[PDB]
């Protein structure tokens, strides 16, 4: 149903445009909320939309800063924080909620986006590979997060296993990924990982 | 409007958990629970009064009496280790409000060894005077390791950058630890001495 | 005994196979009546999620402003 735009990187003091499109019924018959994660905290309501009336109500800590919109020609409502400093960085949330009259909870939550804000360059990553047997990828020596590492472009699920990222004193993350197979599978499919660094836009494969 | 709950409640599996959401007034049907598992998106579990959206399970169950909303779990399984939050909206403001939110701890969690692997440089890197070490640490309980380093037979103190654990897939933990190199160094010798309660393993090769 | 089961058998008939017709335009009437009050229903169930959008509505706006 909900899906929002991707990860970015703000310098302080600049703002961002966080969109989220949701599908599957009448957009008019919405309520929107955006909430807000804190890395390691909790989560923040910062405001609420109802797309059919046009108009917004703000947690008095965002009011000024934030702006959410909705566009039913577009089947999307917009969340944009101004002025922008580092403890607004994290994961931003798109939840719908009224899925019926009484349903006062948000019953429907997008993906996320992980917002960073960060006064250092951008880097790309740098991409190295690696009774059964197991091989894996490399991801090193980029900023900021995230990264997804995706196997055979998809045909995989059954033996992923992706493991969280290093943070070097440089300032910079390091990141692995690793899956399974039988060992009488070596030279029966030929296999490649995708890495995403979406923030910088980088859109690596290789093989093993 | 504010809702308290307590930081972290632990309870053994088969035996119900109660999570308390304190605050002034919270209007009647305006509340809600969810559910968070590490890397996702919440899940609304219980909706107002005693409601479970079509595909929660019925071991959910929500009660209310003065200024408290408690979430209660009928026989919990190990799968229900989770941060869970209430939240609601102010009867004034319109305001929403979540709680501070509650990390289940299910009790009963048996040891764990890590399953280790290491990997080493690849035929790519050593072309760029790097050269690279890996460590990867994956099933083991209670999720707190030291990876100690050895350049054969011998220790190492600087360039070292290990993670702190964090939960897995499953409900165990996994982590991991890097050393770079350069073939100046790397093509003339590793071990790998990941330290978890007591059960020492060494990776080489 | 029998001359007058003659004629009672055919009434018998007519007026218990009208009864049949009168029946099928009953069952007829019953189904376009389902019909239509599951529409009622559609529609009622439509108008009260409207109505709680347009109260919460107006909380959010005197909130806005007062």
């Amino acid at each position: 149903q909900l899906v929002q735009s991707g990860a970015e990187v703000k310098k302080p003091g600049s703002s961002v445009k966080v969109s989220c499109k949701a599908s599957g019924g009448t957009f008019n018959s919405y309520a929107f909320s955006w909430v807000r994660q804190a890395p390691g905290q909790g989560l923040e309501w910062m405001g609420s939309i109802i797309p059919l009336f046009g108009f917004v109500v703000y947690a008095q800590k965002f009011q000024g800063r934030v702006t959410i919109t909705a566009d039913e020609s577009t089947s999307t409502a917009y969340m944009e924080l101004s002025s922008l400093r580092s403890e607004d960085t994290a994961v931003y949330y798109c939840a719908r909620y009224f899925d019926t009259y009484n349903n006062y909870g948000f019953a429907n939550w997008g993906q996320g986006t992980l917002v960073t804000v960060s006064s250092a360059s951008t880097k790309g990553p740098s991409v190295f590979p690696l009774g059964t047997a197991a091989l894996g990828c490399l991801v090193k020596d980029y900023f900021p997060e995230p990264v997804t590492v995706s196997w055979n472009s998809g045909a995989l699920t059954s033996g992923v296993h992706t493991f969280p990222a290093v943070l070097q004193s440089s300032g910079l993350y390091s990141l692995s990924s690793v899956v399974t197979v039988p060992s009488s599978s070596l030279g029966t499919q030929t296999y490649i990982c995708n890495v995403n660094h979406k923030p910088s836009n980088t859109k690596v494969d290789k093989k093993v | 409007i504010e809702l308290t709950q307590p930081p972290s409640v632990s309870v053994v599996p088969g035996q119900t958990a109660r999570i308390s959401c304190s605050g002034d007034n919270i209007p009647y049907e305006y509340a809600s629970w969810y559910q968070q598992k590490p890397g996702q998106a919440p899940v609304l579990v219980i909706y107002g009064d005693n409601n479970r959206p079509s595909g929660i399970p019925e071991r959910f169950s929500g009660s209310n009496s003065g200024n408290t909303a408690t979430l209660t779990i009928s026989g919990t399984q190990a799968e229900d280790e989770a941060d869970y939050y209430c939240a609601s909206w102010d009867s004034m403001t319109v305001d929403g409000v979540f709680g501070g939110g509650t990390k289940l701890t299910v009790l009963g969690q048996p040891k764990a060894a890590p399953s280790v692997t290491l990997f080493p440089p690849s035929s790519e890197e050593l072309q760029a005077n790097k050269a690279t070490l890996v460590c990867l640490i994956s099933d083991f309980y209670p999720g707190a390791v030291t990876v100690a380093w050895k350049a054969d037979s011998s220790p190492v103190k600087a360039g070292v950058e290990t993670t702190t654990p964090s939960k897995q897939s499953n409900n165990k933990y996994a982590a991991s630890s890097y050393l770079s190199l350069t073939p100046e160094q790397w093509k003339s010798h590793y071990s790998c001495q990941v330290t978890h309660e007591g059960s020492t393993v060494e990776k080489t090769v | 005994c029998c001359g007058g089961i003659k004629k009672e058998i055919e009434a018998i008939k007519k007026e218990q196979e009208a009864i049949k017709k009168k029946i099928e335009a009953i069952e007829k009437e019953l189904s376009g009546i389902v019909q239509q009050q599951n529409n009622l229903l559609r529609a009622i169930e439509a108008q009260q999620h409207l109505l709680q959008l347009t109260v919460w509505g107006i909380k959010q706006l005197q909130a806005r402003i007062l």
